Parts: C-alpha cells; structure tokens; sequence
C-alpha cells in the first residue's frame, strides 16, 4: 500500500522505429501492426476450425460479436450494410487489436536492450495505436470507400452534395464538403490521440507510485480503447449513410 | 514515414481481404443459413398444420363421397325394388279381376240351376197346394199352367 | 523561456473545458431519450454517437495542438 | 527495466480483478446465447419431424379414410342385394295375399250365389201360388172354400 | 519569445470551447426531438447534419488560423 | 513583438466560442420546433437561418478582425 | 508594441462571445414558441425582433471600440 | 503604452457576455409566456422591460467605464 | 503604467459579466411564473424584484471598487 | 476620419457659449411646443395625425401606468409624460439630423443626472407618502438577520437613478459613436441601418426610461 | 501598486457574477414552485432565504479579500 | 512584488464563483422538488444540506489557501 | 516575484468550478428526482453519491498540485 | 521562475472545470432519467459508463499534460 | 433647464385630457342611454299589454253585468205576464160557465121541444090513451 | 467632402424609404383606432337617439292601448245592444207565450162549451127517460108480444 521504491524515473516518445530498414524501412510500429495481425489471422482461424452451426466452443462468441455488429450496421443502414460488413470488420476488433497489447505488462520496456547504456535500447514495442500513419491510413482508406460508394450512389449526386448543394438562397455545400474532409482527419486524429495519451497515462502512473492507480487508469483505458474502436467503426457507417441519404 | 504509412495501409488492406474471405463470408454464410433455417421451419409448420387440416378435410370429403355414393346406389335400389312392387301389384290386380270374372260366369249358374223349376219346382208348389193349405180336393186345371206362366 | 509548455498546458486546459460541457449535455439529453423510450434506443444511440464523435474530434485536435507543441 | 516489474504487477492485479469481475457474468452471458441457439436448433428438429410425421399421419388418414369409405360402399352394395331380394320376397308374399284373398272371395260369392238362389227360388215357389190356386179356388169351390174356412172357426 | 506558439495553442483551445460545447448541445437538442419523434429520422438527421457543419464552420476556422499560425 | 497573431488568434477563438454556443442552442432549439411540428418549416427554418446568419455576422466580424490582422 | 491590435481583437472576441451567445439563445426560445404554436407568430416574432435589436445594439457597441482602436 | 487603450477595451469586452446572456434569457422567457397568455403579456411585457433595462443597467455600468477609459 | 486603469476595467467587466445573465434567468423564471399563476401575482413579483436587488447589490459593489480604484 | 468628443460638462456651471447639449434640449423642446401648437390649433376630438398621435400615446401611457400600478397611476401620470417626448425625442433630434454640429468651431449627462434626482425625488415623494416608515420599515428590525439585504436594496434603489442616468448617457453619446464611425469607415451611410436602429433603440430606450420610473413607484408602493 | 490594483479587480471581478446568477436561478426556480403550489410559499420562502443566505456569503467571503487589499 | 495579494485574489473568486452556482442551482432543484412534492422536505432538506456541504468543501479550500497565501 | 504563489492560485480556484457546478445540478437532479419520487432512497442517493465522488475527484487532484507547489 | 508550474496548474484547473460540468450534467441527465426510465439495472450502468467515461477521458489527458508539464 | 416644456406641455397634457375623458365618458354615456332606452321599451309594452287586458276585462264584467241584468228583467216581465194569462184563463172559465149555464136556462124549453121529438120517437109510437108524451116530459122537466 | 455630402442626402433618403414603409401603416392603425373611437360615439349617439325613439314609442304604445281601451268600450256596448235585442226577442218569445195562452184559453172556452153540452145531453137522457116511463105506463103495453116475433 506504499511503494515506496520502483519509482526511477519517466520518459515517453511520439514513435518508436525498429530495426530491419535494409531491405526497406522497418519501424517497431509496423512490427506491433504485424502482430496484431497475425494474432488476429490465428483467432480467425482458430474460430473457423469446423463451424459447425455448433453453440458455444468460443467460436459462437465471436459469432455474437459479429452478429451484434451486423445488427448495429442493419440499425444504421441497409443500402450496403452487408456489402461494407466485412469493411466495417477490418476496423472492428483490429482497433481492439491495438487496445490489446496496450496494458501488456513490460510493453514500455520491451525494447530495453536498460536504462544504463540506452544508446540504442529504443522501446521497440509502437503499438499500431501508436502510430498515427497506421491512424491516417486507416482514415484515408475509409474516406476513400465512403466516397467510392457515394459515387456508385450519386456520382452526379456526389458532386450536387457540395459543389450544387444550393446554387439558389445559400449552400452548405464546399463549408459542409470541408467538414467531410476534415472528417477522415478528424477521425485519425480521434484515434491517434487515443491510446497514445492512455499509454501516456500509463506511464504517468507508473513515472509516480504505479500502486494500482495504473489498475484503474489502465481498465478506463481499455474500456475507452473498446468504445473508440466502436467509434471508429460507428463513424465509417455514419459517413457510409450520410453519404446514402 | 509516408513511405511506411503506404506500407500499414497495405498490410491492413491485406489482412482486411484475408480475413473478411477467409472467416467473415463463413460467418455471414453461417448466419444467413440459420436465418434461412428458422425461416424455413416457420414455413414447414404453417404447412404442416396445412397439411393436417387438409388431411381431416379429405376424411370428411372422402366420407361425404362414399355416402354420395352410397345414397345414389341405395336410391337406385328403392326405386327399381318400387317399380317391382307396383308391377306385382298391378298384376294381383289382375288377377283380382280375372277372378271377378270368373265368379261372373259362375253367377250363369244361377240361371241353369234355374232350369230345374218344371224338374222340380213345378211339382213342390203343386203338391203344396194340394196337401198343405188346401185339402185332398184339387179341381185345378190351368192352375198347373199358372203355375208354367209363373215360372217364366 | 517556458511559453511554449504555457502554451500547450492552456490549450489543453481551454480544449479540455470547452468539450467536456457539450459531451456532458449530449449524455444528459440521451440520457432523456433513453427514458423516453428504449425502442429506438439502437437508432438513438446511433445518433448519439455521432454527437460524441464531434466532440472527441474536437478534443483530439486541441490534444494535438499539444502534441505538436510537444515538438 | 524496474518499469517492467511494475507493469507486469500492474497487469497481474488488473487480471486478478477482471477474472472474478464479471468473468461468470460473461460465462452466463455467452451460456445464455449458446442456450438459446441450443434451443432453437432442437425446435427447428422438432419441428421437422413433426412435418414428416404429419405428413406421414396425413397420408395415413386419406388411407383409413379411403378403407372406410370402401367399407361403407360394400356394405351399400350388399345391403341394397339384400333389400332388392326383401321388397321381391315382400312383393310376393302381398301377391299371395291378394291371391288368397280372390280365391277365399269367391267362394264366399259362390256361396252366396247358392244362398241368392235359393232366396229367388223361394220367391219365385210364392209368385206361383199366387198365380196358381187361382183356379183352384175362384173357378170353382170358392164358396165351398169360404162355408169350410168358416167351419174353421 | 513563444508568442506564435502561444497564440496558436490560445486559438485551438477558444475556438474548441465554444464551437465543441454549442455542437453537443445541437445534438442533445436533436437526441430530445429524436426520442421524442423518430418518425422525422432523416428529417431531424436533415437539420441535425446542417447544424453539425454550422458548428464545424467555426471549429474548422479555428483550426485553420491554429495552422496558418504553424506556418 | 508577435502580438498581432496572438490577437488574430484570440478574436478568432472568441468569436467562434460565443457564436459556435449560440448557433447550436439555435440549432436545438428548431430540433425541438420540428419534432413538435415540422410542417412549420417555411418560418420556422427561415427563423432559423437568420438567427444563424446574426451569429455568422457575429463570425464574419471576428474573421474580418482576424483577416484586418493582416494590416 | 501592437498592443492596440491585440486590445481590438480581444474587446472584438469578448463583446462577440456576449451577443453571439444571447442572440442564439433568444432565437431557440423564439424557436421553442413557435413550436410550441404558430399563432402568436406577429407578436413573437416582434419580441423576437425587440431581443436582436438589444443583441445588436450590444454588438455594435462593442464593435464601435474595435474602430475606436484604430483612433 | 496602450496599456491604457488595452484597458478601455478590455473593459468594452468584458460584461458583454452577461448582459447578452441576460437579454437571451429573459427573452426566450418572454416568448415562452407570450405563448402562455397574450392578455397577461402586458404585464409580462413590462416586467420583460424591466429586466431588459437591468441588463442595459449592467452594459451601461460597463460602458460607463469604457467612456471613462475614453478620457 | 495603466496598471490602476487596466484593474478598473478589468473589474468592471468580470463583476458585470453575468450578474446581469443570472438577473435575467431570474426574470425569465419569473415570467414563466407568472404565465402559470397570473392570480398568484405581486408577491412572487415581489421576491423577484428582491432576488434584482440582491443581484445588482454584487454590480453595485464592482462599480464601488472601480470608483475607489478611480480615487 | 473620425472627430467625436465627450461632453463632461456641469449643469450646475453656467450656461455654455456652445452647450451643444443645451442646444438640443432647447431644440427638442422648440419642436415639441411646435407640435403642440399643431395639434391644437386644427385640433378635433378624433383628429387624424393631430389627436390620433396624442390618443393613441397619453390614453395608452395611462392605460399601461393603470395595469402596472393602481392608486398612483393618475398620481404620477404627468410624471412619464414628461418622462415621455423626451430622450427619445431628443434622440431622434441626435438621429442624424443631417448636421451632427457639422461645421462648427438631451445629450448632457447632467440633464440625465437631473432626470435620475427627479425620479429619486419621485421615489421620495410618492416613496413612503403613504407609508412614511415603510422606506424604512422591515430594515434593522427584530428580522435584521433578512432586513441587512434591505439596506443593500435601499442603496441599490439609490444606485438605480444613476443607473438610469447612465443608460440615458449610454447609446446617446453611444449613438453618436457610432455615427461617426460610420463616418470615420464605410461612407455614404450604411447598408444596414444602423442609425435607424439606435434611433428605434433610443425610443425603446425613453419608454424603458418610464418603464423604470413606474417600476421604482410600484417597488415603492408594497 | 499595479499588483495591488491588480489584486483588488481579481478580487472584485471574480466569483462575483457567478454568485448571484446561481442566486438568480435559485429565485427562478423559487417563483415556479409558488406559482405551481402556492400552499407551500412559507417553507419555500424559508429555503429561499437561506439560500440568499448562502451566495452573500459567497458573495461576502469575496469581498472581504478585496477590503484586506484596501488595508 | 505583490503577486501573492493578486494570485489569492484570483483563485479565492475563481473557486468561488463554482460554488456559488452550484449552491444556487441546488437550492432552485430543492425548491422545485419541494414546491411539487411536500412531506419530503425532511429527506430533501438532508440532500440540500449534504450539496451544501459538498461546494463548502471547495469554497473552504480555496478560503484555506488564501490564508496559505496569507502566511 | 511571487510566480509560484500565482501558481499556487491558478489550479485552486478554477477546478472546483465545474465540480461545484456539476454536482449541484447533478443534486438538483437528483432532487428533482427525489422530488418526482423517493421509491430509490438510498439507493439513488448512493448513485447520486456515487457521482459526488467523480466529481471532486479532479477537486482532490488540484489539491495535490498544491503541495507540489508548496514543495 | 514557476511560469511551467502556473501553467501546469492552470491547465489542471481548466480541464477539471470543463470536464466536471460535463460529469455534472451526464449526472443530472443520468438522475432525471432514472425518474424517466425505472431502473431495472439491465442498462442503468452502461448508460452511466457512457457519460462518465466521455468527462473522464478529457480529465486524463488533462491530468497527464500536468505531469508532462511537471517533467 | 429640462423642466422648461414640463408645465408648458402639461397644459397641452391637460388639454388632451378631458378630450380622452370625454371620448371615455361617452362609453358610459352610450350605455346608460342604451340602457335606458330598453328598459324604456321594454316598460311601455308591458304597459300597453296591462293596459288592453285591463280594459278588456272591464268591458266583458259590464257587458256581463249589464246581459244579466237584462235576462233577470225580461225574465221578470215573462213571468208577471204568465200570471196575466192565468188570470185571463180563470175569468174565461167563470164566463163560460156562466155562459153555459144561461145557455141551459134559455134553451130548456127547445130541449123539451126535442124532449117531445125524442119522446114522440121514443118508441116509434104513442098510444091515443096515455096522459101524454108532452104531459109525462112537463112531469120529468126537471131542469 | 463630396461622398459625406452623398452620405448625408442618402441618410434622408433611407428615412425616405423607411417612412414609405410604414409611415403608411402607422397611419392605417391611426385610422382603425379613431375609427373605433368614432363607432364608440356613434353608439352613444344611436343610444341617445334610441332613448328619444323609446320615449316616442312609449307615447305610441299608450295610445295604442287608450284605441284598444275605446274599442272594447265599443264593443261593450254593442254587446249591451244585443243583449236588449235577445231579451225584447225574449219579450217576443213571451208574447210567443202570451199567444200560446190566448190559444189554450180559447180552447178550454171551446172544450167547457163541449162538456156542458155533454151534461145538458145527460139529464135530457135522464129525463127523457122518466118522461117516457110516465107516458107509456099511462099508453099501456099490450101489443109488445107482436113485436117480438118479426124474424123468428
């Protein structure tokens, strides 16, 4: 109830590289993206197995999982709701991907060679989270779909959304287009923001007494990770309608 | 940098058409054949339920036939059994006046026992007269012919 | 000589004040639909989360400005 | 470094909490929706075998409903047989009836034509003394007649 | 001294306050007519979505003198 | 002396802060209008409009401050 | 030391915040009304008309500083 | 320096915000009751005067100073 | 420097800076009042115009100070 | 290019050789006794423009005084009509009447400083004539512990005349401002009307004047 | 000097209006319960002053701090 | 150099004014609650007092840290 | 120049701001809650307090910083 | 001298007001909603995540820019 | 100086004053002559109403009076003649009967003339040796 | 300067406009409102007016009633007219009467002269038989038994 040692000191970075560049740019961000992926190919796979129609086995809870975001998605929309079903999945669970791993234990210190030599003990953990490229690729992607699907809709429409949004009386048209545009940035931004400033406050506890104020930071903080992987999730779908209406 | 941003993106686009193939087409398949089944079973029971009503429906049809049936049959049977009765009738009928007929002409024996009055009739009223209510004398001649013109 | 961690801990300060009013208010108003009904409590917490998403946008933009202060 | 130790404690104590948090409740959880399935799945069965079995049972009704039927038309058959033979054995014997019945009225006419010629003989014995005697009596000894009836009384 | 710093981090933070606070109340607004009404939908979402890019003006105008301040 | 984008800085955040507010408790108050009756549309967004277009003349002033910078 | 800018844009951004603030709050009420019901739609929208004028004659005198700046 | 024409539009700025806020309010009350009854409005209009004239107390209070600050 | 002028009116405007608003709330609130009781009138208008004067007491105040700041 | 000046003058000091203040007020009350003559002279008992303004202005004065405060209103009705055609009066006088004391080599605070020590006199006249002790009463009493906010009331009603002065000096020497700066910028007056707009304020202005006189009587009345 | 004058209009300024526009709404809130139950004014009235009672003490406790700057 | 006056000055209004605004809002909610529903004023007034107690905590905090500054 | 004591200042009075606004309206809340009905009693005044405690817990943290600027 | 402390203090506070209002009002709508919707418990506790968690996050990267700032 | 139109207005204020005065005594004028002008009509119809039956009423009690009265005269008259009649009856009775009397009286010896015819036929004959038909009639004369 | 000169005409201009805006409508509302009052006269006028008609009226209605009071005495007299009239009828149906006894007397003269005659017939019967008794007992009665045998 004391801890009254442990505390050595604090320090953090924006983004932590790795090793490997020769054959081309290798960065500890895109190692973490890696992982992540093939955690989530094994759970995929590990969840496909026979399937069965069997209940339970672990299977049918991503099964629930999934249903229960097809129903969101059917709430939302249904002009393409399956159609960008497993577009909505790539985000889904791949943001809580990155949530996951985001209170492992040593994940700030994986990458110490160590605070004695330090001259390349660099953290070389940079969860996916970490790494707004990561953040504004996903964006970007998102954006682009959303603005291909409103141009199979409408492409004339599309383009009538802001450029002929009111040639009469006043337009939203170019103002709100911006406001879309700065959306895919918004978003990037919401979750570049996110998990980073968690794992700051991580550190933040443990740079002072880590006596489980890191517990009860670290459980918001997946929660909080969970909520902006639904929010991420929920704003493609939001973009995907606002296009559609 | 920009570089490695491209690089994510296409590792993530990748993992995205990977997995979205591999499990979430299986999952969609899956839940999409459970939804068709509980539809299906819905449909099956309405139909079943159909079916059991039609087949009640059919006892009851396929019973009012046979009686249909069987009341025709039975009609037809009556009927030709009355036009036999009637026949039998009309023919005792006839038999009834055939027998009439001949009780007619045994009534002629009336008139041919009639043909006995001289035989016999003659000589009763005569002795009668003579014995009974008048005595012994009889001076009676023509009264026998009397008696003849009566007879006639 | 210090001005820029002044800059970046008002930002984050003024940022901070500035959405959390409005996330809060958008809390209570669903809050108020929710006990209105719990039908289209799918739809309206759809919409609700849009209304959180402006306002971590928002916020994400003024922690920003303070992480570009950070270099 | 020492940062690692303390996140892992951290890690632990966070682990510690959440497996006794509301692990049962998402155990129950994920039991309840595999229940339901569960549920679902053994209706769907139950419901397909019903379907068979009726339509099993169905055409087993239209089978017993066909027999029933024939059996009824049998018996139709041979209980028309039956009454076409009683309405002729009826028809016969009404006709011996009234065959008997014309045998016995004849007689009974023939006796009483015997009875009726008996009468008019009868009858005709007292025209013939009315019209005889006549001679007898008025012709001569019609007073001799009177003097002996008066000696009568 | 960091007046430029201090001037786009007072402009990112004042800009946020008022424009993330009025979006929050627009859309608990829009969550009480929503839950009042769903039948409107994309009707209210109509009005919804335009007071949304209102306040989006403002905060994007911020936003943009924070990053002609950068520059 | 940077004062004058440290002064283009606070108008603009100022203006958007006070203007922002009021455009989305405008914007909430015709959510609440509409979802009584939105058959009113014809005022009742008129209205609306120009209660925006008062805070955008509000907002148009602080941009034409922020743009007066510039001299 | 450009002080006059910055005292302009802070007077102009401070009296802004007032007016952009109560001009919006008096055209949601306004808003209410009419939802309330379009038959006072004269007189309300006269009341309506008295709040924008005291609104803009409260901006306007804080205009008339941002000018009197600039003398 | 122009801590002087610093101080005479700081004090213009300033107070605006509670009597716009004031104004907004006791307008969107007003409305509210001219809904409620148009016979009893003559009594709620003069008490709406009356607070009206507060808040003008209240700028004039403000302005008051910012005159003097003129001299 | 205008360092007593600068504390005039930056008092002057922070103590008038929603006295005034919380005035106005209390009249709005007094109007809806009164709309819902005209019969119980007068004396509800009565604390009402207290609750003014206990308002203006803190303007009155501010005023003073600003005065003595003067002397 | 702008010129505007303040006008810190003193009523108690003698009459100025300029006394611009001075010189609207005489103005303002030249026109009003020339109204007066032209509303009498072709006077009628429902005259159009000649008693069609004074009956639609005294009788609906009277009528909002009588639904504001009984017992007072014809007391004090010629005290808002006094406090009626004026400082609006003046005001539309001060609106830009195409001169603006161009080409020289109502608005005195002083005259509203006079107005306010009227309406105190008014709140100290009618104040407590039918009560006495009741500017007093309930202050310091046995209640002293509520009665300690009627003495900061007292100074607030005390304040509330110079309040009044205020907003009379406020938006006149305001409006004037304004006029000169869109004189300074912007020539050729203004799309949008914002000398006609400080003039429909500065009506609204006098009648909150008269408003305020009646609100202090009816605060003096219970 | 300056910091005193400083002190005194921090002392004045702030937490002042805030004060009696929490008093303000009290009142408000105070005259809608009487106008919808009138039976109940005297407990009404006794919670009213003691929630006057309240923010002068706020209001007094605040400018205590600006009479010690006096000295 | 004077400061300590002025940052005790400040930060005793600044906490102030919360405190009183929520007291004032506290008393409005009690007064309403009580006003439409009696026979609960016992409970309420515990609620009210446990509010009360709760912002008397901050304001006590701020009036201790002033008397900090003090020595 | 007394720069740790302005620091001192700044935490303490304008965190409990919102803390002491929010947890008001949240008693005032819950008061118009007890006040609609008291079915919950303790167990919706221990949600209320559960609130309090989330509330003054950036109150406790400002506190902290305290002692960190007194040592 | 404590220019970085003022600051850390200063953002300490401007988060905490702003993301204690936004709790405060999550709260009351979260109290006002039990009365709204009864309190089966089923929801109950998501919505209040939902509200707490939205002032929450925006009170932590506050609080770790404070220590940042400490650093 | 701002009290110098004060009273000099006042008088144009006073002026205006009875005029508003009048137009809003004429209200009340208006209905206190409307009002009296109803209950004004409203009294002379009642009064015309009151004033014909209670003429009516008079007319048929006089009319009836005065047909009684009538009726009970000639009545009276009718019977006092009856009374005449009766007397006449009575007087025509003694006169007849002293009529028949004397008519008796005169025409006895006629009766005895037809006495001798009745008598001489009397039986259809008369014997020459009788003390007389006529002698026996002077015997039985009787009256 | 020339564009102030501009700016200052223009500032009459735009009351101009604003006065062509509702200087019209000021003085349609100024009309609706003297009209009232002048409908608040006319209503006192057409009352006073109405009072006058009412007083007028009330003397019409009182000689209405004083014509129907004259008729009804005329009436009253005709029906007095008549009742003399029914009642010299009745002193016609009296001498009706006085005739009808005038007959009855003259018949009972008539039938008192019948009945006299009667009694005078009588006691000439009477006498006549007295006389006879007398006559025949002196004739004497010797040839009755003649007389007694005409038919048989």
């Amino acid at each position: 109830f004391f801890l009254y040692t442990g505390p050595p000191h604090v320090e953090v970075a924006a983004e932590v590289i790795f090793d490997g560049i020769p054959g081309f740019p290798i960065t500890n961000s895109f190692v973490v993206a890696i992982i992540i992926d093939i955690f989530v190919i094994a759970l995929a796979v590990a969840a496909t197995r026979n399937l069965q129609m069997v209940p339970r086995g672990l299977q049918n809870v991503m099964e629930f999982i999934l249903e229960s975001l097809y129903n969101l998605f059917r709430n939302i929309n249904a002009k393409y709701v399956a159609t960008a079903f497993p577009l909505v999945a790539t985000i889904f669970l791949f943001v809580l991907f990155g949530n996951w791993f985001g209170l492992l234990p040593g994940v700030g210190s994986i990458g110490v060679c160590c605070a004695a030599q330090g001259k390349k003990l660099v953290p070389l953990f940079r969860a996916p989270a970490a790494d707004l490229n990561f953040t504004f690729a996903i964006a970007v992607i998102s954006f682009v779909f959303i603005e291909y699907w409103g141009f199979r809709a409408l492409g004339p429409g599309y383009l009538k959304k802001f450029f002929n949004t009111n040639g009469i009386m006043s337009f939203v048209g170019i103002i709100e287009f911006i406001s879309e545009l700065v959306k895919p940035f918004a978003l990037a931004f919401r979750l570049f923001g996110n998990i980073f400033a968690g794992e700051v406050l991580l550190v933040v506890m443990a740079f002072l007494v880590p006596l489980l104020l890191p517990l009860p930071f670290y459980g918001f903080e997946v929660f909080v990770g969970f909520i902006q992987a639904l929010i991420f999730a929920l704003l493609t779908y939001a973009f995907l309608n606002i296009a559609v209406t | 940098n920009p570089t490695l941003f491209i690089a994510q993106l296409i590792n993530f686009l990748l993992l995205i058409f990977i997995l979205r193939a591999l499990l979430y087409r299986p999952v969609m398949n899956l839940l999409n054949e459970r939804t068709r089944r509980i539809e299906e079973s819905v449909r099956d029971a309405e139909k079943v339920r159909e079916q059991l009503a039609n087949a009640r429906r059919d006892y009851e049809a396929e019973i009012a036939r046979a009686r249909q049936e069987a009341a025709k049959i039975v009609a037809q049977a009556q009927e030709r059994a009355k036009q036999q009765e009637a026949e039998i009738i009309a023919q005792a009928r006839r038999e009834a006046e055939r027998l009439k007929e001949e009780a007619r002409a045994q009534a002629e024996q009336e008139r041919i026992r009639m043909l006995s009055e001289a035989k016999s009739q003659i000589a009763d009223l005569v002795t009668l007269t003579a014995s009974r209510v008048l005595g012994a004398e009889l001076q009676a001649r023509g009264h026998d012919a009397l008696i003849a013109e009566s007879l006639a | 000589e210090g001005l820029n961690l002044v800059a970046t801990a008002l930002a984050v300060g003024l940022g901070a004040i500035g959405p959390g009013v409005g996330i809060g208010i958008i809390v209570s108003g669903a809050v108020q639909a929710i006990g209105r009904n719990p039908e289209i409590e799918n739809r309206v917490v759809t919409y609700m989360f849009i209304g959180i998403a402006f306002t971590e946008a928002l916020a994400i933009f003024g922690l920003v400005i303070a992480f570009l202060i950070g270099f």
